[PDB]
């Protein structure tokens, strides 16, 4: 269990990490779907005036 | 130590552990260091030879492949009558336009390389006759230099600027651009102002000033009118980079800089990066059978 | 340096901070039975890292009345993970234990548990002349607790259990205890359903006492099989 | 193939196998151990 | 790279990348559970691992949850940290994911 | 002397005195996984004696309107014995199969069993657009019987089924048939529950004939897997 | 025996037989053993120095031929109105659409091999203007990767997916996609289910999944429609292959299964693949004179 | 002729002239004889 003395603070905090380990590999390079634009982005159109 | 890995780390078997004083899957994240902790110590392993490559996670291959960094569309008719991109455009260079490309880059602080730059042209008659085969000519002005004002002012004549001409039924036109900051690298963030004075431009570094590609068609106007689309590509080659970056998460404003409002709910929402879930004890696509 | 002690075991891993060395029972070491002292003929099967792993059971309340706690080997573990099917289709199991026992408390909080591993702990019954029946003796993952911690529920004493092989958990020094326990048994292979080689005892001879907030004080217990031989394959008893 | 005089010209370096790591998981002064801990 | 595992409403902004543990009465609880799917969008997706990987389709080998502990020093305490190789449900019950 | 064999696995043994040879697929043998063609790093449980078994299936009727019979490996083992308990705990299974099919009539009794194991054997349902449904193809230990033995249910052919590993049982001449399989999958090891890598298939392509008193003549299949790794271990899916 | 065979075996000259106890006609069928018989057993023989080579029936050449894999016709037009293709389409890609590469593949259990690819484009005048020099964007949208909605979605910026840009009148664009199964080999059968639940694709491994091909046209619409037709060859190369089988004999129904109906009469019919004769005494084609 | 940087790249492979047919027409433990029957 949690036990805490009555001057803690009754709840506490994890932070959670992660990382791959040198074992680790990628293949077969995609486009990112974290990222997109709709419109133009600002002071765009700008850059031909 | 600095070595060369061109392969996955191979896994060694591991027997069973009860050593006191020696504890090592604890850690302490409070020295800034990630954690040490193999599996081989975690648990009991098999020996495994690993031959997965890591080619394809290479700097050089993650960043050099061509990606759209300008479009640009003007009409090719008599402009005589026109308030407009008059048969020819100016394009003041830059990477911020096209957000696929700009978060790769800003992935790093520092890059050094040279540009691989094709430009690929179309044309469709204006609301048909057939398409010309027209030749365009791009131009590399760089700062300070004198941009052209009309199609046919003498700007074009080039006699220092590098142009290129090329024709419409050609591949793509084909140059490199060596790396030609002022520094040894570019700056992809700039903490920085760019003037002496106060009310010159935060967040882009004077240094990285490339110039302007000012492109025309070369042909008189046709009787009829035409829309003409360009499409610049960069593909960065001969790549160094350093100090990467947490990725960007909000969706871009502005080419200017980074300035930030978030999707309206999560995903990427100011408040909520990673979409909700009902609580933690909540698994989303929980198997069952 | 003697306080922090990893046990990695299969695919399971503990790690405590707070230990006092540990015990290993006898100064022996588990290990698989020898050529030259086996019986059963038929070629046994060690399933290694599928059996031979932390298994934890349910934690118990440490509360000011209780009286201790006891669990039977292989009893306990008959019926969890790999180490349960291996028993159910085999007559014949042989194994070592190692025993870690887990109880965190505040430096406001005070108490002692022993922690002792039994070998043949023959339970008596109070005050009658009928022996413990079958559903006295085995009680599986819960186990049980003591009638009179006191005699050890047998008739003989607490005082003296320090001959088993033991360690403590003071709340002030330590918040685990860790026993080794080798293969204990006249015969080099037992069936697992109707004998229990080892019990698990753990008394609380200092009660349990703060004056902070009260909270719950779990005792935990996780028990990896040691060298798990399995012979006389058939169906599962089950 | 490259028979232009700018070695700029050139394709794509994509041979530099070299890895360090440890600048980014590992910048302590003092090394890490595997057979003792951290703090 | 830190985990957003309070992917939860009410969770607003940094509160996102801590999990609380209080106190409890009943012995051997479920805190929480981490899906582990990068490609949708759970708690491992903006994380260094998580970015970057999203630019590749493939991937193999092992990866290393780390947590820690930020109560006060007086705090004390055990958990127990399963992986649960995939071929059914997720378990509920430490019995079932202490195996 | 190619017409007596016996086989011995564990504690199961397999006589017959009326072989025909036997058939090693593709003349491999089974072996464990070595090393430089792991992917799963954690120790694998190799269970031996207690998985490499001979397990026998319920015995089916040959009767003259048969069309054949099939059984998919690993699906019609995954619930029986040790075999099935760490199919049923483990993520990852590997193993090949020495398969015994037992079928004996008198000597005024004819008729011919194609015996032949089918690698990825994917059905094919007859005369829809809809793909065969799981409780179509996961049949377990009682397997299924062909719908369309001529196209083997799959739109190809009987005929030249012989381009995999079988033998015949001709009643004229043998009463068994053996077949040794390996591993045979593209990945190294496979989850047992949702792949199949062989199909047994027994097809009468000469019908049982006699003018004898009839008997029941049963066809009998029996099925060691052999060298059994098993990877992942957690709780059981069961 | 393992052994490098160029050509077709040699014949030598046999004689007379009349051995006791030898008896190579004799065979058993029930081993499982093909007939090991030789023609010198069986009949005099000649010697014949036979010189016929045995290198068109190689696997590689027997497969490495290219052969259509997917065809689209699209409109190129105005689509504004539209309810369709509008000057782009998407495709998941398979094998399985046409029967005579799916049958030759087929013939194997595994295969693992490069592909590669041709892209033959093709253009009418809608119901004549002469025709366009149209300009194609192919773009391989890996799985998990967002694919394009529109004709001018940003997702065609490429930023990371490999796209070709070609020419209608250039010559048929080509490619090789590497052998890319998370697998040795691809599985051309799969006796399974794609999920860890039941209501997942029977017949398909997931360990073969390659991806989108998303192929637009680039240009802005013309005045005037047309209509686009997209052919994809595919040519296996480095090949190798494991397990034959049966080949398919009835026609194939669906591109998701092996499901099977024949013909309505022989030949390939359910109950009769082979055309009937009028009975196993009759010759069909009989030679008299 | 190949330039590129990947050998997947490459022309075709049409040299492998190994076979092995008794893997398919002669899976027997014990090999078949001519000089004595089979059975
Ligand atoms: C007309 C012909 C002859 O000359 C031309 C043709 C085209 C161009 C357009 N080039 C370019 C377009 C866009 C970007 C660059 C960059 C660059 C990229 C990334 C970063 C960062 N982080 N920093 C600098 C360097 C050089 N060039 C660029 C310039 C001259
Ligand atoms: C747009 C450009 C740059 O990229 C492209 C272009 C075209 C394609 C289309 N490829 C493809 C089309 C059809 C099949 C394949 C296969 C394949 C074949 C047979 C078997 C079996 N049995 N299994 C896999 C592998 C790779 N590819 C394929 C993909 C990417």
């Amino acid at each position: 269990n949690l036990i805490v003395p009555s001057e803690s603070s009754d709840t506490c905090s994890l932070i959670g990490f992660i990382a791959a380990k040198d074992d680790f590999s990628l293949r077969l390079m995609r486009d990112s779907p974290d990222i997109g634009q709709l419109d133009h982005l600002h002071a765009a159109e700008a850059a031909y005036q | 130590i600095e070595s060369i890995i061109k392969t996955a780390t191979d896994t060694v078997k591991s027997e069973i552990n009860a050593e006191l004083g020696v504890v090592p899957s604890l850690n302490a994240v409070e020295t800034g260091a990630t954690s040490n902790t193999e599996p081989e110590e975690a648990i009991q392993t098999r020996t495994v030879i690993n031959q997965h490559g890591v080619s394809e996670t290479l700097v050089e291959n993650f960043l050099s492949r061509a990606a759209l960094v300008s479009k640009r569309s003007f009409e090719y008719k008599d402009h005589t009558s026109s308030t407009a991109d008059k048969n020819f455009f100016k394009w003041t260079i830059n990477t911020r336009s096209f957000v696929q490309l700009r978060r790769k880059l800003e992935l790093f602080t520092y890059l050094r390389f040279d540009a691989e730059i094709t430009i690929l042209t179309t044309v469709a008659v204006n609301g048909y006759v057939g398409l010309p085969d027209l030749t365009l000519q791009a131009m590399f002005v760089p700062t300070g230099a004198l941009t052209p004002e009309k199609q046919d002012s003498f700007h074009w004549q080039s006699g220092s600027n590098a142009s290129v001409f090329f024709k419409i039924s050609d591949p793509p036109a084909r140059i490199t651009i060596p790396f030609m900051c002022i520094n040894s690298a570019y700056s992809v963030f700039y903490d920085g102002f760019a003037g002496f004075e106060k009310n010159g431009l935060y967040g882009i570094n004077p240094a990285d000033t490339i110039g302007n590609l000012c492109v025309r068609i070369v042909n008189e106007h046709q009787p009829v009118g035409f829309t003409v689309t360009v499409r610049v590509y960069m593909k960065p080659k001969h790549i160094k980079a350093w100090a990467p970056r947490p990725p960007r998460t909000l969706p871009y404003m502005s080419i200017a800089n980074a300035n930030y409002k978030g999707k309206e709910r999560a995903p990427n929402a100011l408040s909520a990066i990673i979409g909700n879930r009902d609580s933690v004890k909540t698994m989303p696509h929980n198997i069952v059978n | 340096s003697d306080r922090v002690l990893q046990l990695k075991l299969g695919n399971s891993a503990i790690v405590t901070q707070e230990a006092a060395n540990y015990c290993c029972a006898y100064g022996e070491w588990p290990n698989y039975l020898p050529d030259h002292e086996a019986v059963a003929i038929d070629k046994p099967t060690q399933p290694e890292t599928a059996t031979d792993r932390f298994y934890t059971l349910k934690s118990v309340k440490w509360e000011t009345g209780s009286t201790g706690w006891w669990w039977k080997l292989p009893d306990a573990l008959n019926n969890i993970g790999m180490f349960g099917q291996n028993v159910q289709h085999h007559y014949l199991y042989r194994s070592g234990f190692l025993i870690h026992v887990q109880c965190n408390a505040t430096k406001f909080h005070q108490g002692a548990l022993l922690v002792v591993a039994i070998p043949e702990h023959q339970r008596g019954a109070h005050n009658t002349n009928t022996s413990p029946g079958f559903d006295d003796i085995m009680k599986g993952e819960e186990g049980g607790t003591f009638n009179h911690p006191y005699v050890l529920d047998d008739g003989t004493s607490l005082a003296c259990a320090t001959i088993f092989p033991h360690q403590w958990i003071n709340l002030r020094t330590n918040n685990s205890a860790t026993i080794v326990l080798p293969w204990m048994n006249a015969a080099p292979m037992d069936f697992p359903l109707r004998h229990n080689q080892w019990t698990l005892a753990i008394i609380p001879v200092v009660p349990l006492g703060t004056r902070t907030t009260s909270s719950m004080v779990p005792i935990t217990v996780s028990i990896a099989p040691m060298c798990c031989e399995f012979n006389g394959l058939r169906h599962a008893i089950t | 193939i490259n028979f232009y005089k700018d070695s700029y010209a050139a394709s794509a370096s994509k041979q530099d196998f070299s890895q360090d790591p440890s600048k980014f998981t590992e910048p302590v002064v003092e090394g890490l151990k595997a057979g003792a801990p951290v703090l | 790279s830190m985990m957003e595992i309070n992917n939860t409403e009410s969770a607003v902004g940094m509160e996102r990348l801590k999990v609380d543990i209080s106190a409890l009465t009943d012995v051997d609880q479920l805190l929480f559970n981490i899906p582990l799917d990068i490609q949708l969008d759970g708690p491992l997706r903006n994380t260094l691992v998580g970015n970057i990987s999203r630019y590749y389709t493939h991937w193999s080998g092992s990866l290393e949850m780390t947590f820690m502990f930020c109560g006060s020093f007086m705090a004390a305490g055990k958990l127990i940290l399963c992986y649960t190789p995939p071929g059914g449900s997720c378990p509920t019950t430490r019995e079932t994911a202490m195996l």
